[PDB]
């Protein structure tokens, strides 16, 4: 029985390294700690000093994470890769039948439900079956900016909704974007 | 070839080695101890424990004297004296008083569990004391066992206690600095679920690899008088190894 | 024999002095609560750089703490709850008559 | 009452808030 | 030499992770190089490089030498004739001189290039603050000099 | 055991070598080299404070 | 084109014109 001390000397050490990387979850550095997370672009004109894997908010409340920040010559621009954590940015069952009742009420409005196409049965279920396929919880003019963190922190984009009336799905760009404030044109403009 | 091939049955070795260490330690917990055994448990208190009190004190005093006394004179330039407390209190809380407690520990009880089980496999007292019929691992392993467990998170919560109390005589006695905001300055940013407990929970891990490795290399070890001191590495560098280690996985999973 | 029932109990001494050092001189534990405490909620728009258990004033006297922080995605808000204190948010008795016929002076306010 | 919801609130102002304070 | 590595990684990785989180919120991240720099070299690599060479030299030149009392190892020398002082002792004392600022040089090496790591491949810090953040503060006849000659009589 | 040998080798050699390789390349050269590096020039009055291989 | 001088630029104000320009 002298390999029965030699396999528990092997089960012991493929297991220490098992928990050392059930570990490396929760730590943040490799793995993400985002349930069903999904991604979304954005495209700036100014992202001085926003680091990978940074913070991103809606009103105060962490949602999400930044992966690759990239450039396109051809355009000047930047081009910012996000994912988001959604089961709190994504709509559920109460939601969602809240939000399709909702932007069909009002946005299709009598002035918009009455003034459309002849059959006003099809088109209903439009509106309900083109929103039930992963929206997430952000309106057409919710704008997103990049903030400094008090007073002397670190950047991170700041989601900041617009009130609006039609949302967008996993794959999309927010197309309200402002960059970052800089004190060296704004002490020039103030003095 | 030759040596590698010979470094590589060395690695096969010692990984099936420490598979037994694991088989011992079941064998040592798994059993109920007799009338007796309580009464050689406080003189190894007695022997791991009270002797080392003496040490942790003064590298207690000494931390705290350092980590206060450098970091200030850069930080005093801006606008913060008074987050002195905070910074001496959190980093001996949550990261030093697990880490440096340890490797003073594995440095003076680490050895002196080999060396007193070394000292009894060169002259046979192992061996003699099967043969007159006990068992060691119920006699002189368990109890030795059982002490350094219990022993070291009684006192790294010592070590910092003078860790922190240092760091005031430097700053309050010589470089005059508040009373008030040092104190408030931690009772705002140290809570005590979430850093004296954990920073426990740490001391515990820390001693129980730190312990359990000094008795079982110097339990099977062969009597050599110079192998005595190789095998005496062999606590000190996996224990040092697993002491740093496992303060990364611990480190993540309770913040980060 | 006699020399380990004092130089282990001695031990035990020193370190329930300094878990005491560390819970009643240093952490927040150290009996920060108060009375008959009940809990209200707000909802803001930025909580930006909010941690939990934070301090809730109203003079500059810590008369609570902040529990929980949660978004709400059925109107793109954030809603606070914390719990305040029962004793210096609550008028006693005599502080209670003293208004409530006041409020009966501001109920009859003339007009 | 007890329970109840404070109205009125207004959320933190920072560096990047400033700049609309101003101007 | 198999040990001081690995606490030379450790340490840098712990002391440039904690300090900068709070020092981020005024101005500073480019002082990060020299806080971990001007408390290894001054402070720590004398110190704690030989709390961990008398953990596992400062023990094995004992029991070594506890070694050859037990058995006699020692009186027989002296029997045959050798005297021991010159014999197993001064290339004992000679090699635990020399060694040990040998080492502790090695450690804080990799003692700065430790945070180096946590730096620019996590937290995403400028290679060139991180750097001149140094170049202008550590002096090479002040410190480093004066680091030595801490470890020489701590040897 | 020939097997045992060789194989024991192999793993250990294999993480050695890779290790130091990764270690000694996270510092000084070994890497640090960028792709299409040509040269601008421009002149100031003032640099006031900037550094050498600075961003 | 690469290996020219970038003729149009400005240099940078210390914090000592950002004084006399305060008053």
């Amino acid at each position: 029985s002298r390999t029965s001390e030699l396999a528990v000397g092997i089960f012991v050490i493929i297991f220490g390294i098992a928990l050392f990387f059930l570990a490396m979850k929760v730590s943040g550095l490799v793995g993400t700690n985002l349930s069903d997370g999904y991604t979304m672009k954005a495209q700036f004109d100014n992202v001085n000093g926003l680091k990978p894997r940074a913070k991103v908010t809606m009103s105060g409340v962490t949602i999400g994470r930044v992966d690759s920040i990239t450039l396109d010559p051809v355009t000047r621009l930047a081009t910012v890769t996000f994912d988001l954590d959604g089961k709190l940015t994504s709509f559920n069952a109460e939601q969602l039948k809240e939000v399709q009742k909702n932007a069909l009420d009002e946005l299709r409005y009598s002035s918009d439900y009455t003034q459309a196409t002849p059959a006003q049965q099809k088109t209903m279920e439009q509106q309900l079956i083109s929103n039930m396929n992963s929206i997430t919880s952000i309106d057409e003019d919710a704008y997103i900016m990049v903030a400094t963190n008090g007073l002397l922190g670190e950047k991170y984009l700041k989601i900041v909704p617009g009130g609006g009336l039609n949302y967008l799905k996993r794959g999309d760009t927010i197309s309200n974007t402002q960059g970052t404030m800089d004190l060296e044109d704004l002490i020039s403009k103030f003095i | 070839m030759n040596t590698i091939a010979w470094l590589g049955r060395l690695v096969i070795e010692r990984i099936r080695g420490i598979g037994v260490a694991a088989l011992m330690l079941l064998q040592i917990i798994f059993s109920l101890p007799s009338a007796g055994g309580f009464g050689r448990f406080v003189y190894q208190m007695h022997r791991v424990g009270v002797m080392s009190l003496l040490i942790i004190t003064v590298s207690g005093l000494f931390i705290g004297l350092v980590l206060g006394l450098q970091g200030y004179s850069i930080l005093v330039n801006v606008g913060s004296e008074s987050m002195l407390g905070t910074m001496v209190s959190l980093t001996l809380l949550r990261e030093l008083a697990p880490v440096v407690a340890a490797l003073l520990f594995a440095g003076r009880a680490g050895s002196a569990l080999t060396a007193e089980i070394g000292s009894m496999k060169q002259s046979e007292q192992l061996a003699s004391m099967e043969m007159i019929g006990v068992d060691p691992l119920k006699q002189i392993v368990s109890p030795r066992l059982w002490a350094g467990i219990v022993s070291l998170p009684m006192l790294t919560v010592i070590f910092a206690a003078i860790g922190i109390v240092g760091g005031k005589l430097v700053g309050v006695d010589f470089l005059g600095v508040d009373e008030g905001s040092f104190w408030s300055g931690m009772q705002n940013n140290v809570q005590f679920g979430h850093d004296v407990v954990n920073g426990i929970i740490k001391s515990i891990v820390f001693a129980l690899l730190c312990t359990w490795i000094a008795v079982f290399q110097g339990y099977a070890c062969d009597p050599t008088p110079e192998g005595i001191a190789t095998a005496m590495t062999r606590t000190v560098v996996y224990s040092s190894l697993c002491v740093l280690g496992f303060d990364f996985v611990l480190t993540a999973v309770m913040f980060g």
